């Protein structure tokens, strides 16, 4: 059970940790989150009371370092930092727990929501999408654009998701124009799975990470990327049977976790109506189709 | 973007462009089976690819053999059209390739876009205009060459005949679309008009009769009357 201590909380802020959130008042005596489950990536994120503009946060894995949060009054945000001195960190954390100044990650026994949303998400892959190699943790916010977005302006602050474009030469074999456009199996299985991602777990991990950045930060380019990777599978006539069953499970939990009041912006009508009712795989997403109908029959 | 009434003069500027109409690519004769069901039999079709400035027509004849053993022919027809248009562009010298291709039906956009990925600087555009190109098969000589074909075959025509010796492209296109709109709305009467006077003939190397300037005015007027009428007969006005 690892800990992310906070130096202090000088400005009033809504703090989020995975799928949970709580409010901290200006200068409230608050010194972090303890009991964070080991074995998963995590995300700790922020929304200032005074300026709901910019949600931002940090992806991290406690097995890769001791990390803490410290507000920066110059740049105006809560910054993640690594402490290299191990006995300094334990001593700081131990003091804050003795004084019960830390809230507890409320990992309710029965609950596997977080695991199911981050099953294939690895810190090593996150850090190739979010390039900032002097740090073991990765910063993301609402406004960061994707590589594919910047093609259509600062490359350092970009999200390097894998570019998917259904009307591109990468996607379309010369002489197989119609075949490859109406059945994307070549592009999924040969170009992306065998060629770029190497296996379905790496593909699923980027899908999952894109959705979480869309949900937690309202990152529009991440939502584009999540939808694209769903559509490429649903529009391939040939998909490995294990990928189809896993995808149903993956999407089900994303739809289950989505705030109801955010569905109007985070869900693309066309992609879902095609995936659920028109595509090759229209019959392979029973769990996801069931929850989309009980819960969002309007969009459909 | 899309081509419409507002930007209609772009057609006659000096940027090469082509209209592509696919209406007549897949043609059938729905009929009854001995068992009382309905079956289609295909007949030969064509792609109508037209340079509106010069009147050059690239008439690709689609032979019925193209469809043999194929499924979902209405959808194949659009990809077959796009394959043939991209092959035509590739065959042309670079300085003859269009800078824009305007499709007359929006369902050709994606097929053509995909077959033209190799030509990123050629813009593929829909139009808001309801152009009467489907009626190209009411032109006797075009219909004749399509129906006689026994193999795939490209035939080149000038759809303006020699009109550009006397009138501008803008006026030539307007005459063509009026003539074709008339044939589309009442083919019988449109043809009666064009051929009534046995003294007016069609040159062996032309598609339309040899009309004087004055006679073209009279013809155009008669074509207008027919279009409004049928608009009356169709709407009761
Ligand atoms: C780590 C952590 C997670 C959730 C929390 O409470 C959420 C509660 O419902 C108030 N919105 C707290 C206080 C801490």
């Amino acid at each position: 059970m690892n800990t992310v201590p906070f130096t202090s909380a000088p400005i009033e802020v809504t703090i989020g940790i995975d799928q949970y959130s709580f409010n901290v008042k200006e200068n409230q005596p608050f010194h972090g989150i303890k009991d964070i489950p080991i074995g998963h990536v995590h995300v700790i994120h922020f929304q200032h009371a005074d300026n709901s503009s910019m949600r931002y946060g940090y992806w991290f894995d406690c097995r890769m370092g001791n990390f803490y949060i410290q507000y920066d009054p110059k740049d105006g945000l809560y910054k993640m930092m690594e402490e290299r001195d191990g006995a300094k960190f334990e001593n700081i954390v131990h003091n804050f727990k003795e004084r019960q100044m830390m809230v507890s990650y409320p990992k309710i026994d029965e609950d596997d929501t977080w695991y199911n949303l981050t099953e294939f998400v690895q810190m090593d892959k996150i850090r190739k999408i979010v390039r900032k190699d002097e740090n073991q943790f990765s910063y993301v916010d609402s406004s960061m654009t994707t590589v594919q977005e910047n093609e259509l302006s600062d490359p350092a602050h970009s999200l390097n998701y894998t570019v998917i474009n259904f009307k591109s030469r990468e996607a379309i074999r010369p002489g197989h124009e119609m075949e490859d456009f109406l059945d994307k199996s070549y592009y999924l299985n040969t170009v992306m799975l065998q060629g770029i991602f190497k296996n379905s777990s790496n593909y699923f991990g980027e899908l999952q990470f894109a959705f979480l950045n869309a949900m937690f930060f309202g990152n529009y380019g991440s939502s584009l990327q999540w939808h694209a990777m769903i559509e490429l599978i649903c529009s391939s006539a040939t998909v490995p049977k294990h990928m189809l069953d896993k995808l149903d499970e993956i999407l089900y939990y994303q739809i289950k976790t989505l705030p109801e009041q955010y569905s109007d912006i985070l869900l693309n009508e066309r992609v879902w109506n095609i995936c659920l009712y028109s595509s090759f795989q229209k019959n392979s997403l029973h769990n996801t189709e069931k929850i989309m109908e009980n819960k969002y029959p309007e969009l459909l | 973007g899309a081509m419409n009434s507002s930007n209609y003069a772009e057609l006659f500027n000096n940027d090469i462009k082509l209209f592509v109409d696919d209406t007549n690519v897949y043609r059938v004769t729905v009929h009854k089976t001995f068992e009382g069901n309905v079956a289609t039999k295909a007949i030969n079709g064509c792609i109508f690819t037209l340079n509106p400035k010069t009147g050059h027509l690239f008439l690709k004849i689609i032979h019925t053999s193209v469809w043999a053993g194929q499924k979902r022919l209405s959808q194949l027809a659009k990809w077959k059209t796009a394959e043939e248009v991209s092959a035509l562009v590739r065959s042309l010298p670079k300085e003859e390739q269009p800078k824009q291709i305007i499709v007359t039906r929006k369902a050709m956009l994606d097929p053509l876009e995909v077959h033209m990925l190799d030509f990123p600087n050629i813009a593929i555009r829909p139009t808001e205009l309801r152009l009467p190109f489907s009626a190209a098969m009411s032109i006797d000589k075009l219909s004749d060459v399509v129906m006689k074909a026994t193999e795939p075959q490209m035939v080149l025509f000038n759809i303006y005949d020699d009109w550009l010796d006397r009138i501008s492209s803008y006026t030539a296109f307007s005459r063509l679309t009026l003539l074709l709109r008339a044939l589309k709305t009442n083919e019988e009467s449109a043809k009666m008009i064009l051929l009534s006077d046995p003294t007016i003939t069609i040159k062996s190397y032309h598609l339309w009769p040899s009309f004087t300037d004055e006679q073209w005015i009279t013809i155009e007027s008669q074509m207008r009357d027919l279009i409004l009428t049928e608009y009356g007969r169709k709407y009761n006005v």
